[PDB]
């Protein structure tokens, strides 16, 4: 009798060509599934809405943790999102402080995530060649 | 306010 | 258009009845495997030897990573070992400062991780019920 | 009681 898993990861999603993006106010992109915890059978991925979600998001990018299986009720998880700039740093990281319950379908994030100007302001080093490379950091509660 | 940190489940 | 990866990870790995866990499986314990990289494909493992194979490592536990699966030609990773105490805090952490290079069927850790002596000492709270739980956190270079 | 140093198997 042994048994292991893993409880804390990020995930890197790099999102090419982020200018030249079809996706407008209230539109998603869904990155690539990734597992966790007790036999690989945590299933998350993560959402962006690249001209936000609605009008009190307009103005930003809003970005999303969705638990998208699991195979008990609920799995209670702490999050924290953030980019990598140009010069190799992880910046702009917000943290949910406090561990979230996630039902199967559910995500949590941040509709303001960050502005859209900010992101697209070249002094920011955000999108070196054009590529948005954000970081999710995920804590599941044991 | 570049970023607002209010968490909020898919609306 | 977009790629994602989980690029680092923490693994808690749990060894029930650890007085004759020599008896239960010898010389060696590999525990299940666990996955990270492009697509879930990087594989790895944790091996443990609870008696180090060597004269000045016999009274050590002693504890590696192992990379079992590897698509890509290498992998360049930092790891830290820890325990966890009964009272639920990391102790004991040790980590590889630098990277180290991986391939498929090689590994590296720690042939003096802790004396048994100590470990073994149940009022040192680091084997609740004769279980001992472990904690590898790695970081793999981009 | 710990030693830091890295080695392969």
């Amino acid at each position: 009798m042994a048994s292991g898993k893993v409880v804390k990861f990020s995930y890197m999603w790099t999102i090419n060509n982020f200018s030249f993006c079809r996706e407008e106010m209230g539109e998603v992109i869904k990155s690539s599934t990734f597992s966790s915890g007790a036999n690989d059978k945590l299933k998350w991925c993560l959402r962006v809405n690249p001209k936000g979600l609605d009008e009190e998001s307009k103005d930003y990018l809003s970005l999303y943790l969705l638990l998208v299986s699991c195979p008990k009720s609920e799995v209670r998880a702490k999050f924290k999102f953030s980019i990598l700039n140009a010069k190799g740093e992880e910046t702009k990281a917000m943290e949910s402080q406090r561990a979230y319950r996630f039902v199967q379908g559910k995500d949590w994030g941040f509709k303001k995530f960050i502005r859209r100007d900010f992101l697209l302001d070249e002094a920011n080093g955000l999108l070196p060649d054009d590529k948005l490379t954000l970081f999710c950091e995920v804590s599941v509660v044991q | 306010p570049e970023q607002d940190s209010a968490v909020t489940s898919g609306e």
